[PDB]
């Protein structure tokens, strides 16, 4: 398997037939699986060097990894998107043996003397062909070259036979298993030969053959292959119950967001809820955790407006509970990102010199903000796409809010709806669906390459369309829900939580 | 193959042939009950 | 019911050997991969070098004594096998 | 107290062993202990040295057999070092040998057999495969007489059983006894004994198993 | 295995011994120790086809003698048919109830069905001189090139002492085609060659076929001189030109030896100092550089090249033609494949 | 103690070559286990050497320094064949004794 290392050296070699036993529909689906794993590599943080060869007759050098360029990961995704299944069609013999050599030639050091690392290095290399190698002799013997120049297999003591592995991936209508399974490397319980119709659920593929060993706990990753269940899919989601006689059962939800720590609504809980009577399940485990302490925000206040003559107000609807235990985080247990965080940093693929105020620029555009929410339906977890109104239709997303029972006598809209609120829902551009009375404490979810930062606590919603386990009927136009902006707290979530080690900017 | 028959590439040999296995050790520290601690080891069969 | 085969081992080393079966009409099939010994033509030998007597008062004189042992020739010999020295020395005691 | 993984083994083969080392009241002592492997004619091949302090006296080792081995017993001796005359061993055999598929017990009527018997030793015969499932075959059954370390064959007591629904039976007969012996006295016969060795094969032909009663 | 020297010094006496183990090669061992085994299979005489019984029919005959001082007792006989052969029934119900013979009555009453390997027991056998049996077998299978049968000797106290034999119509004694050169030897157990009959000569399909990963190598070549050997011979061909770049070098072009089982130069000699065109696969190469030679087997094609003077007839002319147009249109335009 | 290993599943179905299963091991709290699972096969070839815990019993009964089932010529020899010395102010003490082995077994 491939290891993550942010700290490592690693080499990947791309070798790519092109011979005219492929066909173009099979080709570009060669090309678009390259696509996918060099970006699900990216989205990682891990950056490889790059190289990338395609071969049919004449083996043709696209990126080598000598060149700074081959750890860019959008440049070697435009050098092999430039790469023609035509450009030479007319050559489109199977000469494997010479495409070995070559990155058998990159990988050797010049004279007698290897540059510092070479056993420090990884190296990976991905071969697609029909298995018909029909030109030329052998090409087996190279790989046991390409095993004696990294020093494979020669000590007992330390056998570096993870420092290379080998994947090939049987590609064409018509293809030799033998050839293909003598090629790829044969490790106990590992799968490196991978057929044509793997081309499909491709997050299921690189599954068999990514290991996280040194990106275990980072944050917003998800494994989204087909036989994940809901918490594969949601590693931060977090259901919480309170239980309480006069008060009677209650459920809500929440966002890891460290170790000890959940992110969750205000005012699902209160004060008078003892620590005892509430229970905290992670994703992934149906046991109940006992909790030590709940941090309501300060400036929370049910009653805020109650004497002035509103009946309910919801400003400051964040609360943080502590769990007795710290979590051991893992394939269906991690934090979600937050903005302005060194993890956010490198989950955008910013430099480290990148601003607070830069990320911020970039979550929030002055414009309508494609985002989701995670629903509970039948005890399943689902994803519901929405939009966040920042754009033009801000102010009548904040209008909408005066049709909600108990607000038709408030004279100023500015006055209760705070700048705490981020607005979702309605028909324009397109229909949001609603929350339920359950889902709210949930995480306001954007994606941006390949990884999920939070944005927003689910708070609550105009119409109650999901009044008691049914949402039946179509929407209101003017039904908007709201969640609390993260940055209106980030001042004080960075107070608790500077000794977390989050990086905060 | 179209015929009713599985056919040989799909047929899968079982090699796993040790003598002897189940070379481990376990400490019974599972909660006693009446002194009596009991262990549950889900163990990986041979061919 | 018992299917006889006729084999030859081509080269040496413990060489693996596999078969496979499936029924018709149900889907139930199994298949043997197993390995056995492909032994060079020949027999294991526990031939003796030399045996000698150490007494470096008397033989050898001055409380020295010091002496050689010639590699086995084994003419006979497997091309390619292996072959182990084993040296034993047990003390004389000289207390009545 | 020495175990071994199996009772015999195989040249070429991995061998290990676990010490579990107590005190006179069987509890768990933590003390070096000096460990010695022996040759068929007693001759150390390989020796360990070890305390089982903190281990809960539990010493576990191993050692690899070369293809270049004497077949024959082979003895795991131990003592402790604050007291090296006081020696333990456990024994192991090393054979070039094949799994067989089913198991032969030799079953007396009576384990003993009375002189002035007429109808004679009645041994039943018990044959089934190591899943659980009868075994259909033919036998070959030989009988003996042992005294002390001196074996004497009676040639003509042979017979060929076929083995069906797993068993078999074979009576060895008091005349079979007299002609077998060229003794006509029976009281010399008294406080020796019998032995009896048993060659079954299956029906197909590919497996056989010899098995052995005495005494 | 090394030398060494031994000091001690002191008061004292000792003893010292030094043993060496090792593989020894074998001398004179007898493999079928204490046994003279002999099987012979032949076909029913015009006796069995008289009553028009009309099918396969082969007589085994079965012999031995034992070795030691005094005549062997019970010993037991494991018989292996030829696939898709089963004995005949009425031969083995005469046998079993024979005086010193006996066949089980679970292995006797399977007749056709499924008797296939058959275990016949035996009270003794003379050591002076041989016993014998016999019965006829039937083919019902309708197979052609059917494994060669089995029969294997040994006594109820000593498996290790034992003798097995084999029988097949063709293989003379039914051994194994064994290729060995002095100490290396390797399977010939193969057909000769592929396609020399080309009723239909083609050229388009034939360059389909080399474009193949079952060709690794296609050489012109010239035989320089044949050596003979016991049962095979070595062909010095010059290699002329790579077609097709295989696992090995062209090297300027030079002698490279092929090598012709004994069975395969009654199928087709080479002659000499004619140019041939051949192609095969990695498998055919044997040995280790420079003592490399190439075997001639069931994947290796050979067709002889006519010299120049020779390709004047008009057939032989069509014949330099094609083979001149196979030679430019390999090396320039490869394959498509 | 008490050590015992049984199945942990139920019953169900003989087991599949390769498939996972559940072993149960019952036993005192705090003791350490040691496993070893060979084929039965192996002991029809050779049955020699098994340890067992009867066994473990044997070896103690052969390593008592007490000669007699009790009782004794006399109450001098009655402390000397358990295995004791006994010794008073008075004067009466027990028999010299100097010797592990028990004289001449019956066998
Ligand atoms: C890979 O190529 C093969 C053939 O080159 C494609 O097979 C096609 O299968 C459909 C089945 O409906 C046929 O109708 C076509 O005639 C086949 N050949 C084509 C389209 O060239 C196969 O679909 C390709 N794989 C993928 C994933 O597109
Ligand atoms: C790369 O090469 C060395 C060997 O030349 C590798 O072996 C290590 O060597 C150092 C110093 O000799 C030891 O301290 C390590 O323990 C060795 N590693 C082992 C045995 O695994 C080593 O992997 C590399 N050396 C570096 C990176 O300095
Ligand atoms: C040395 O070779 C002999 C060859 O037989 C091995 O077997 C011994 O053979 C003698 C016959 O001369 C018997 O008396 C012994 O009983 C055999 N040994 C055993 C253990 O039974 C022998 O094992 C080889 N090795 C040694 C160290 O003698
Ligand atoms: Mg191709």
């Amino acid at each position: 398997k491939i290891v993550l290392d942010p700290s490592g050296s690693m080499n990947i070699y791309l070798v790519l037939d092109g011979s005219g036993s492929i066909g173009a529909s099979n080709f570009t689906g060669a090309k678009k699986c390259l696509v996918n794993l060099i970006e699900k590599v990216a989205s990682y943080g891990v950056k490889p060097r790059y190289g990338l060869v395609t071969y049919a007759t004449y083996p043709k050098i696209w990126v080598k990894v000598s060149e700074a360029d081959s750890s860019n990961a959008d440049w070697v995704t435009k050098q092999l998107n430039e790469i023609n299944y035509e450009d030479h069609k007319l050559k489109s013999g199977t000469n494997t043996k010479k495409a070995l050599q070559a990155v058998y030639s990159m990988m050797s050091w010049p004279d007698d003397v290897p540059p510092e690392g070479w056993n420090r290095t990884r190296h990976v290399i991905i071969l697609m062909t029909d298995g018909l190698h029909n030109m030329g002799g052998d090409p087996i013997t190279v790989i046991d070259e390409i095993r004696d120049l990294l020093y494979i297999g020669k000590d007992r003591k330390n056998p570096r036979e993870d420092y290379l592995d080998v994947y090939v991936f049987g590609v064409g209508p018509l293809v030799n298993q033998v050839n293909i399974n003598a090629l790829a490397s044969k490790k106990d319980n590992e799968q490196h030969v991978f057929k044509v119709k793997d081309m499909e659920n491709l997050e299921d593929v690189f599954y068999q053959m990514i290991d996280e060993s040194q990106s275990l706990s980072l944050c917003g990753m998800v494994w989204e292959h087909r036989k994940g269940t809901d918490y594969h899919k949601q590693p931060w989601q977090a259901k919480i119950s309170v239980i309480r006689p006069s008060k009677g059962h209650e459920s809500c939800m929440g966002a890891v967001v460290s170790e000890y720590f959940v992110l969750t609504a205000a005012h699902c809980f209160t004060v008078d809820d003892k620590e005892h009577s509430i229970k905290v399940s992670v994703g992934g485990e149906k046991r109940d955790l006992e909790i030590e302490v709940v941090l309501f925000h300060p400036n929370y206040n049910i009653n805020g407006k109650k004497e002035a003559g509103i009946p309910e107000f919801y400003d400051y609807d964040v609360a943080l509970i502590k769990l007795k235990n710290k979590l051991k985080y893992g394939q269906t247990i991690r934090p979600i990102c937050l903005p302005c965080t060194e993890g956010t940093t490198r989950a955008l693929r910013l430099p480290p010199t990148t601003t607070c105020q830069q990320q911020k620029e970039e979550l929030l555009p002055a414009q309508d903000i494609k985002a989701l929410f995670v629903s509970e339906e039948e005890k399943k977890l689902t994803r519901k796409e929405v939009y966040i109104k920042n754009g033009d239709k801000k102010g009548s997303c904040e209008r909408d809010a005066q049709y909600a029972p108990g607000y038709d006598k408030v004279k100023d809209i500015s006055e209760v709806v705070t700048p705490r609120f981020l607005c979702t829902g309605g028909v324009s551009p397109y229909a949001d669906p609603n929350t339920c009375r359950g889902d709210a404490g949930g995480p306001l979810i954007v994606h941006k390459r390949s990884r999920f930062i939070q944005v927003g606590v689910i708070s609550w919603g105009v119409v109650d369309v999901c009044k008691n386990q049914k949402r039946q009927k179509q929407v209101p136009a003017h039904a908007r829900d709201f969640h609390i902006n993260l940055f209106q707290v980030l001042p004080w979530l960075k107070e608790k939580l500077q000794d977390e080690d989050l990086g905060f900017l | 193959l179209d015929e009713d028959i599985i056919a040989e590439e799909n047929i899968v040999s079982r090699s796993e042939f040790p003598e002897s296995w189940l070379w481990n050790v376990e400490d019974l520290k599972e909660p006693p009950k009446n002194g009596i601690s009991t262990k549950l080891m889900n163990i990986f069969l041979k061919d | 019911l018992s299917v006889p085969y006729v084999i030859v081992p081509l080269k040496t080393g413990l060489q693996e050997v596999e078969v496979k079966a499936a029924v018709y009409h149900h889907f139930i099939s199994d298949g043997v991969r197993k390995s056995l010994k492909v032994v060079p033509e020949g027999i294991r030998m526990n031939k003796t070098v030399a045996v000698r007597t150490l007494d470096p008062e008397r033989l050898g004189r001055e409380g020295v004594q010091k002496e050689d042992i010639p590699p086995a020739d084994l003419s006979d010999q497997v091309p390619d096998t292996e072959s182990e020295t084993r040296i034993l020395l047990q003390g004389t005691p000289v207390a009545q | 107290f020495i175990q071994t993984d199996k009772t015999i083994y195989t040249p070429g083969s991995t061998v290990l062993y676990r010490i579990f080392t107590v005190n006179h009241k069987l509890l768990p002592v933590g003390r070096t202990v000096m460990v010695n492997i022996e040759n068929p004619e007693g001759i150390p091949v390989k020796q360990d040295s070890l305390s089982s302090q903190n281990q809960l006296g539990v010493l576990p080792l191993s050692w690899d057999i070369p293809e270049l081995v004497n077949m024959g017993q082979w003895k795991i001796r131990a003592y402790y070092e604050n007291s090296p005359q006081q020696v333990f061993s456990t024994e192991f055999e090393v054979k070039e040998y094949v799994l067989p598929s089913f198991e032969v017990i030799v079953e007396p009527t009576e384990k003993f057999y009375y002189i002035y018997n007429e109808k004679g030793l009645e041994v039943t015969i018990t044959a089934r495969f190591l899943y659980g499932k009868k075994v259909e075959g033919t036998a070959f059954v030989i009988f003996g007489i042992q005294d002390g370390e001196q074996r004497i064959s009676l040639p003509e007591s042979l017979k060929r059983i076929p083995i069906e629904d797993g068993s078999g039976e074979v009576v060895l007969s008091r005349k079979v006894l007299l002609d077998g012996v060229q003794n006509p006295r029976a009281e010399d016969l008294v406080g020796k004994s019998l032995y009896v060795s048993a060659t079954v094969i299956l029906h197909s032909g590919s497996d056989m198993v010899q098995a052995e009663r005495s005494g | 295995n090394e030398g060494f020297t031994v000091t001690a010094e002191g008061k004292g006496q000792g003893t010292l011994s030094v043993v060496t183990m090792y593989h020894a090669k074998a001398k004179d061992q007898l493999t079928c120790n204490k046994f003279d085994l002999k099987v012979t299979i032949k076909p029913a005489p015009e006796t069995e086809k008289r009553p028009q019984d009309a099918k396969n029919t082969m007589i085994l005959e079965i012999c031995t003698r034992y070795r030691g001082d005094q005549d062997a007792t019970m010993s037991i006989l494991d018989i292996s048919m030829m696939t898709g052969f089963a004995p005949d029934t009425d031969d083995l119900k005469q046998l079993a109830n024979g005086v010193d013979r006996y066949i089980s009555k679970y292995e006797l009453d399977k007749a056709f069905s499924d008797r296939n390997t058959l275990i016949i027991y035996l009270d003794k056998v003379s050591h002076s001189e041989d016993d014998c049996l016999a019965f006829k077998v039937h083919q019902y299978f309708n197979v052609e090139l059917i494994q060669p049968g089995a029969v294997k000797v040994y006594a109820y106290y000593n498996l290790e002492e034992s003798c097995t034999r084999f029988y097949h119509p063709e293989k003379e004694d039914g051994k194994l085609n064994k290729l060995c050169r002095d100490e290396l030897c390797r399977c010939a157990e193969e057909n000769c060659f592929i396609q020399k009959s080309d009723d239909k000569v083609t050229l388009e399909e034939r360059l389909d076929k080399a474009c193949e990963p079952g060709v690794d190598y296609v050489y012109k070549t010239r035989l320089v001189k044949v050596q003979l050997s016991n049962d095979f011979d070595e062909y010095i061909m010059a290699i002329e030109q790579t077609i097709k770049s295989g696992s090995d070098e062209v090297q300027v072009g030079q002698q490279r030896t092929f090598i012709s089982p004994i069975k395969c130069r009654e199928a087709l000699k080479l002659e000499e100092k004619k140019h041939y065109l051949m192609w095969g696969l990695s498998s055919d190469f044997w040995g280790e550089k420079p003592n490399l030679s190439y075997i001639i087997g069931k994947d290796t094609w050979v067709e002889h090249w006519p010299e120049e003077d020779e390709c004047q007839d008009e057939e032989n002319q069509k014949q330099c033609q094609d083979l001149g147009a196979f030679t430019e249109s390999m090396v320039v335009f490869g394959c498509p494949n | 103690g008490s050590l015992v290993v049984k199945s942990g599943q139920s019953e169900d179905r003989q087991p599949v070559p390769g498939q996972q299963m559940t072993l149960k091991i019952e036993g005192d709290h705090g003791a350490r286990v040691v496993l070893v699972a060979v084929d039965k096969g192996v002991f029809v070839l050779n049955k020699k050497n098994k340890l067992t815990q009867s066994k473990i019993w044997d070896v103690v009964e052969k390593a008592d320094i007490g000669c007699t089932p009790g009782s004794g010529k006399d109450y001098a020899g009655v402390f000397s064949d358990a295995g004791l010395t006994f010794t008073s102010s008075s004067g009466q003490q027990t028999a010299q004794r100097a010797e592990l082995q028990c004289p001449q077994p019956a066998a």
